[PDB]
């Protein structure tokens, strides 16, 4: 019912619009003015707040939200330590999306629970269509 | 704590917030003047809208004695919309403040301090405090005289008043009986100084006076030097041109001149009070005082005309300008060009309205241009004081007044926003020369 | 031809070139005018100062009668002088409006007409216009002054009006010719072209065929405001003086025009009166306040903050009030240090107004009306008196002296140190002031 | 006649300057502001502008002029989205400058209704012209 | 005491920080704006100049002060021009950091007093302080 | 007696240093106006002008001068156009400064009376000094 967007690039804004279609509570925060605007208009609440500041975090009450999706790929540090201030807040299911090799093994050992790597799983299903 | 906000969703929302917020209060308080209950006759509502805007804007003009002809709960919502209009403005514009330093802190993150309610309590502390603090004072004073239920009621009206930058006096002659007392004049000229400071001011000197003045943000260091001179050159002036007039200082000793040289000096700047009598003033001691209101008060306090800070840039400006430097610098901090724009930009658009408002004036009514630019730049200015004009105003002239007053009184904070966040565009015309000069 | 300057040497030396000139001819023009030769009785050294500052700022202010107190050889000084404050001024402008143009243009290709033919043309459009005025007003006043004086006093008013100065002959200054509209439109046409800027004329002059469109941006905002600032002022004029009778009541309904015209005309820096502005009713002088301050056009005879000033800070203002991120007037945008420039000089003018109305309410003892509409007119170089100038007091003479050379040469000198501020090799960090 | 030139190198301002010599009237875009000044003292309105923004050719109004000259030499993906966006905005004819033939065959897929090789056409014209 | 430090990068700032929490008085200079802002909160006095100009550094006094501290780190060219510009300038103490061995050397024959390698000096006294 | 100079680089500099300290007028003429400030202090007459332009070669009386250095470096057309348009104006001995052997070939052709090429001759020059 209640889900929570971090980062609201090309992978998470999408995330965004498929969930309102379905009737869901979706919190869009991005630490950009522009994109959170965009975003605005297809989302519950849409903040613009800055996600790897733990007092940030804090206020946001994201052990409420059901599942909390990290979207944040240009910067690897800050999807890692955006997950770790995650996991501390009390959020049960934390979705990361990794686009690096390296940065999923990390986020598997730090706790994430569902690692979603945009490119290889696109591969995967693209030639899954393409065989049938 | 959370650092956060929600986008509106490109230009700034806050010229808006500030209109309605002032319109918001200004009707409401407008139809509860007319009711006979709040007055022993009744306003009319255009006597109650000049009141109730007087009022809200804190400005202190007053188209009917607020000591005679409002009741025991006139006085008491009168208190009320001087305290929504002073420390309202205060509480509004450093609330405004703070949302506009959150989405700056947030916009640099994304190229590359205490929550709002800890902000909001202690400034409405830091006003209550203030006017408890002028409370007693003024109480050690008039309980004795004026008994104690009464005592207490004219030194709470006043230290609210004084705070607010707002004028509002019981006295028939505004504090014209008080000119040879220090304490009743010392009293309300700390309420206003330092209600007129700023609470940016106040806030950066009680966090960080240990670190020294030179550690203070660059506006309280103007603030703290600007007012001294502000209150000092005024001292100095009022007392050199009016120290041989009969009708205004002439009879009073030399102690009593210069407090009341002092108080008016301090008073300009958008409290409105008054020891001796402006309608009795040398014509070089208005033009003093003419600029004396305009520069008015602190940027973020509970009155205040263009602001001290916007003059000091704009004084600055003009002394980079003369002496051809690449740069405006105040305690070593170079002002950006935006800033110095902004507080040109006021100063002009200010005379703009002035001059405006006082054509109208002398078409509706007929006065000497000393009169009405005086009466003019004070309702502007959110000063109030009177040279005669609004006791003799004319129905059309109550009018411009309001406009007047309501413009001067969110006009520099109003315009100062809608430089800071211009609507984007997408369609942008070749730069050409224009000859200046 | 050779696009090429010496550089200085060692900031921009522009505003050194205006003060130096203008002093370089006032203190010589002074010292001629105490000679007997010129003055029926002499003048007095501040006598002699204040009419050489009004002659060479054109600003007309007269503590002595143009007419009376002057021989035939004053007044031939006196034409000489005008001359030199209104044509000078124009030229030394252009003159320094192309320097700044090829060093400009030199700097351009370093990242990436002729002076002399200029020179002439702003000298013989000045000589045409100046003819075409004689002529007019000979045709007039040589049939009842005769064949001598007739053609002196046209010279005269020609030379007065072009420059912008508003010296006149009469004791009363164009007040017999309120209802004479050959005289009037004659004089008008003379300081509203003598005041329009030669940029204007010399931009109309070689592209009106191409089309209004094409023409530059100055040449638009001046051909548009300069219509437009004398139409309202006319019919401001007209609307609130038609029933005072001291004034405009007695005219006829073709003579309030006439009169109304004049004096929205006069006001941007000519200085002559078809009325009594002594027996203006208070919202006109304001008004005419209003009008002086705005003055002529940029590079021309004339002064006041200019039109082109006053366009860009009432053009900065509607877009500041409409959020809009540009300056934009007639389609181009207007650069920010333009605008900086356009409100720092109507800051500073404000500032050294309100200090010369303090000093000489100081020094003399008049209303504030008076005052200010006098420090007006003696800043701008309009000249127009409101009965204070013939009360003026030694130390009052000396402050008008003092704001008529500032007023003539600040706005001018005050743009170019914007341009050119001297460069640094140590900055500040940037902090944020509060501002409103 | 209106035309619209977009992009003012040496091809696009000598369009301008050929066009509006003729008594017809030009718009120019440019994002580089120096080229637009240049062609605003001849061209009868310059505007600077980002062309390969969607909303930005909307508020040109690209639609209302009879033909519209896309003039971006080095940028070939400047000149495919100009190209698509000015079709998709409804312009009726679309001339496009191409460096290169297969930058030509993309723009003729986009919709591109006359494309201008400055190097080889002018090459066959002076071929053409040394003959006779 | 007086101290000057040119270049506020990580050791420049915590130079500056610990030189004005123990009650000094320190100079920070360096060309980035940006980073003469967050000195100048606590700093003295800040000063946006560049270091390699002799001019100005005489516009500096960086004679008066005592010790002058040079910690431009990306740039080596800066650090071997601003220590050369200091000692010709007159200042008794030149502290340098270099981030190479023949760097230092470079400043050891430029003139240069004290010169700091923080990664090797810093691996030193961490190896120290493990060992104890 | 009298010389001018084109182009104030570190070659034209010294150039105009030299001849002034032997006592001849030297104009120096650069398009920069900081360089011909530099220079200004040295040289008998020191003007900015754009020596590519062939109207104000007409007017500065190149013609008059025994001999014209022309010592620009960056742009070969600069310093091609510069000595074709001062050998149209008449000088009779024109000393051209050349970076390439291909710009000299062409400044040969063109008619320089003197070419020099500052790293060759300095070459030749040092490696007589170190012969004796
Ligand atoms: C929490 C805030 C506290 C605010 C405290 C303010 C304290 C102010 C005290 C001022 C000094 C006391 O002031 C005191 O006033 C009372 C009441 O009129 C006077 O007492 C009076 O009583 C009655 C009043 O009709 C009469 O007999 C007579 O007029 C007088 O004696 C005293 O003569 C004076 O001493
Ligand atoms: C909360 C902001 C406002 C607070 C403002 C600062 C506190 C209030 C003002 C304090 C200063 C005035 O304090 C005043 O000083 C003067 C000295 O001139 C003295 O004033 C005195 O005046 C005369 C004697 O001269 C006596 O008749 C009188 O009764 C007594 O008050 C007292 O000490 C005090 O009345
Ligand atoms: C409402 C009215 C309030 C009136 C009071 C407000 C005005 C107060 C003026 C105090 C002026 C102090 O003046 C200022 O002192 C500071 C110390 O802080 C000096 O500062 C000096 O010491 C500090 C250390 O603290 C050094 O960092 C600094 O480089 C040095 O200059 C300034 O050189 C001097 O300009
Ligand atoms: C660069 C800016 C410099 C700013 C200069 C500031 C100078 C300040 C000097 C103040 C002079 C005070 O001078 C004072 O003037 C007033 C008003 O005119 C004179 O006042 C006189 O005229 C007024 C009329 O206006 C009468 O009402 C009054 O009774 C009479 O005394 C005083 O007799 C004189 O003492
Ligand atoms: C730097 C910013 C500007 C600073 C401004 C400083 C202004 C200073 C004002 C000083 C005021 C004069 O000081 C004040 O004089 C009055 C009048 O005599 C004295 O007043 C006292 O004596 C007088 C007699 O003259 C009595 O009538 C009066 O009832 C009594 O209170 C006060 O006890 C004293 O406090
Ligand atoms: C007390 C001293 C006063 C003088 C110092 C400076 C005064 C400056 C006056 C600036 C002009 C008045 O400011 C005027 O404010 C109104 C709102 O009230 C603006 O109008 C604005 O209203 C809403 C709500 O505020 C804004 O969101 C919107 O941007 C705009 O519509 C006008 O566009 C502006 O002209
Ligand atoms: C009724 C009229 C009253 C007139 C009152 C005018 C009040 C003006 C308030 C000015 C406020 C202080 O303004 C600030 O002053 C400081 C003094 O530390 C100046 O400080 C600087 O001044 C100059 C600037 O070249 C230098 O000596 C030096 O860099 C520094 O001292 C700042 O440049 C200015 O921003
Ligand atoms: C006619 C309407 C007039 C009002 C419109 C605008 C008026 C603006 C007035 C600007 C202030 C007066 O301008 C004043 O000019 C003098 C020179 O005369 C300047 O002083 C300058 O003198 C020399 C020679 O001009 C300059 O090279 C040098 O930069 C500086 O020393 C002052 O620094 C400046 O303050
Ligand atoms: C390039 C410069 C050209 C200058 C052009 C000047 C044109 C001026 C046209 C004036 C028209 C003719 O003006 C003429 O003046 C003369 C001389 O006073 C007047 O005088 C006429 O009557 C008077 C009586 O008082 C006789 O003394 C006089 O001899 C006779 O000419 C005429 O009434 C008038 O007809
Ligand atoms: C060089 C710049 C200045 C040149 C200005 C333009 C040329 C001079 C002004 C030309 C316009 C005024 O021209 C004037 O028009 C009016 C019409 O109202 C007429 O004026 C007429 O007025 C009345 C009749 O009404 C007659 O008694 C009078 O003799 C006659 O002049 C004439 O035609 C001419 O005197
Ligand atoms: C001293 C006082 C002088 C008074 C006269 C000065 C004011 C003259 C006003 C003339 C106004 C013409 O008005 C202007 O005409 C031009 C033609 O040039 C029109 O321009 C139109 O045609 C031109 C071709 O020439 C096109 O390039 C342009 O895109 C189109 O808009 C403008 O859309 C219109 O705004
Ligand atoms: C947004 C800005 C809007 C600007 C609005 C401009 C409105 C212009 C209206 C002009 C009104 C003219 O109105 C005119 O006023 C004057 C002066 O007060 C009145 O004049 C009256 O009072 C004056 C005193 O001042 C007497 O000298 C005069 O004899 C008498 O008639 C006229 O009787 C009236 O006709
Ligand atoms: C757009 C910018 C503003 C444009 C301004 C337009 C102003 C127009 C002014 C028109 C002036 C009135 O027009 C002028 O009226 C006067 C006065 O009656 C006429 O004057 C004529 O008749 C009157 C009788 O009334 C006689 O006294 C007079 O001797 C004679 O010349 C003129 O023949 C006519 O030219
Ligand atoms: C006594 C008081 C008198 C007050 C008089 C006020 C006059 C102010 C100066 C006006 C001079 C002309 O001013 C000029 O008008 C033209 C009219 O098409 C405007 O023309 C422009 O309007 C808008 C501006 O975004 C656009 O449609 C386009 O850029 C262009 O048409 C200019 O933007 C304006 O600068
Ligand atoms: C109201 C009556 C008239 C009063 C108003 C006068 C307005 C005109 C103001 C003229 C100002 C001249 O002042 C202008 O600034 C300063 C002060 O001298 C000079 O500045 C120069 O000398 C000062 C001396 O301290 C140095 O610090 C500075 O670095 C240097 O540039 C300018 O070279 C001069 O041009
Ligand atoms: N600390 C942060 N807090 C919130 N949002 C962030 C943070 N860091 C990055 N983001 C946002 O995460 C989104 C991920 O975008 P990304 O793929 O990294 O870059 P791009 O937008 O260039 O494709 C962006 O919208 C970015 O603003
Ligand atoms: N997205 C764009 N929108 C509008 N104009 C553009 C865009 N991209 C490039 N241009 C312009 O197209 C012009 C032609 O490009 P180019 O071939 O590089 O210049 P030239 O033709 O002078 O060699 C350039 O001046 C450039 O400013
Ligand atoms: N010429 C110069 N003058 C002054 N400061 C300089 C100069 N050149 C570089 N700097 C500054 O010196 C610092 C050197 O630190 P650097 O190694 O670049 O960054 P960091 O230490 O933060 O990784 C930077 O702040 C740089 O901008
Ligand atoms: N058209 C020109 N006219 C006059 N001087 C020019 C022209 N073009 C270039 N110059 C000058 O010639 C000088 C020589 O340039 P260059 O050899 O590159 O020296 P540097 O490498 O020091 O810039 C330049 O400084 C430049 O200012
Ligand atoms: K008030
Ligand atoms: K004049
Ligand atoms: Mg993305
Ligand atoms: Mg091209
Ligand atoms: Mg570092
Ligand atoms: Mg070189």
């Amino acid at each position: 019912k209640q889900f929570a967007v971090i980062g609201l690039g090309r992978f998470g804004l999408a995330v965004c619009k498929e969930l309102q279609d379905s009737g869901s509570q979706v919190l869009a925060v991005d630490i950009n003015e522009d994109r959170v605007k965009e975003a605005a208009g297809f989302v519950s609440q849409a903040i613009v707040a800055n996600c790897t500041h733990e007092e940030t975090v804090a206020e946001l009450k994201l052990d409420d939200y059901d599942m909390v999706m990290i979207a944040i790929g240009a910067d690897v540090n800050a999807s890692i330590l955006a997950t770790l201030i995650a996991k501390e807040a009390g959020v049960k299911s934390v979705w990361v999306k990794a686009n690096d090799r390296f940065q999923a093994r990390v986020l598997q050992k730090i706790g994430a629970d569902h690692i979603i790597m945009p490119e290889r799983d696109m591969g995967i299903r693209v030639a899954r269509k393409m065989l049938d | 704590r959370g650092v956060f906000y929600v986008p509106d969703g490109a230009k700034g929302g806050e010229p808006r917030i500030i209109l309605l917020s002032f319109l918001g209060v200004l009707l409401p308080s407008a139809v509860l003047l007319t009711l006979p209950v709040f007055s022993v006759s009744g306003l009319s509502i255009t006597d109650a809208l000049f009141t109730a805007t007087s009022a809200i804007s804190v400005t202190g003009l007053g188209v009917v004695d607020t000591g005679q002809h409002f009741t025991l709960a006139g006085k008491i919502l009168l208190m009320c919309l001087m305290q929504i209009g002073g420390l309202g403005q205060m509480t509004l514009s450093a609330v405004l403040l703070y949302m506009f330093g959150v989405r700056l802190s947030l916009r640099q993150q994304a190229l590359a301090q205490v929550n709002l309610r800890r902000l909001v309590k202690k400034i409405v502390t830091f006003a209550l405090v203030a006017e408890a603090i002028g409370f007693v004072f003024l109480s050690y004073r008039w309980v004795p005289e004026m008994g104690w239920q009464t005592g207490m009621f004219y030194a709470l009206f006043h230290s609210i008043s004084a705070f607010n930058n707002a004028g509002f006096a019981l006295f028939s002659d505004s504090m014209m009986s008080f000119v040879n007392d220090p304490l009743v004049s010392f009293t309300l000229a700390g309420l206003f100084i330092f209600g007129g400071l700023g609470f940016t001011v106040i806030g950066d000197v009680w966090r960080h006076w240990r670190k020294g003045f030179h550690f203070l943000h660059i506006h309280t260091k103007i603030m703290l030097i600007a007012t001294p001179l502000l209150l000092l050159v005024g001292t100095v002036l009022f007392w050199l041109l009016e120290r041989h007039n009969p009708n205004t200082m002439g009879s009073l000793t030399t102690g009593g001149q210069w407090l009341a040289a002092f108080f008016q000096s301090a008073s300009a700047r958008t409290a409105g009070f008054n020891s001796v009598d402006l309608t009795q003033f040398t014509q070089p001691a208005l033009l003093i005082m003419i600029v004396l209101m305009l520069i008015g008060a602190g940027s973020t306090s509970t009155g205040g005309g263009i602001k001290v800070s916007t003059f000091a840039v704009a004084f600055m400006a003009t002394w980079t300008f003369l002496r051809q430097k690449k740069h405006v610098v105040m305690f070593k901090r170079t002002v950006n060009w935006p800033t110095v724009t902004k507080s040109l930009a006021i100063i002009v658009v200010s005379g703009a309205i002035l001059t405006t408002a006082m054509f109208l004036l002398m078409l509706t009514e007929k006065a000497s241009f000393d009169k009405v630019m005086f009466e003019t730049i004070s309702a502007f200015a959110t000063v109030g004081l009177t040279a005669g004009l609004t006791a003799e105003l004319s129905e059309p002239g109550k009018y411009i007044m309001i406009v007047v007053m309501i413009i001067g009184r969110i006009g520099p904070l109003t315009l100062a926003y809608m430089l800071a966040r211009p609507e984007p565009t997408l369609i942008k015309y070749p730069e050409d020369t224009v000859l200046t000069g």
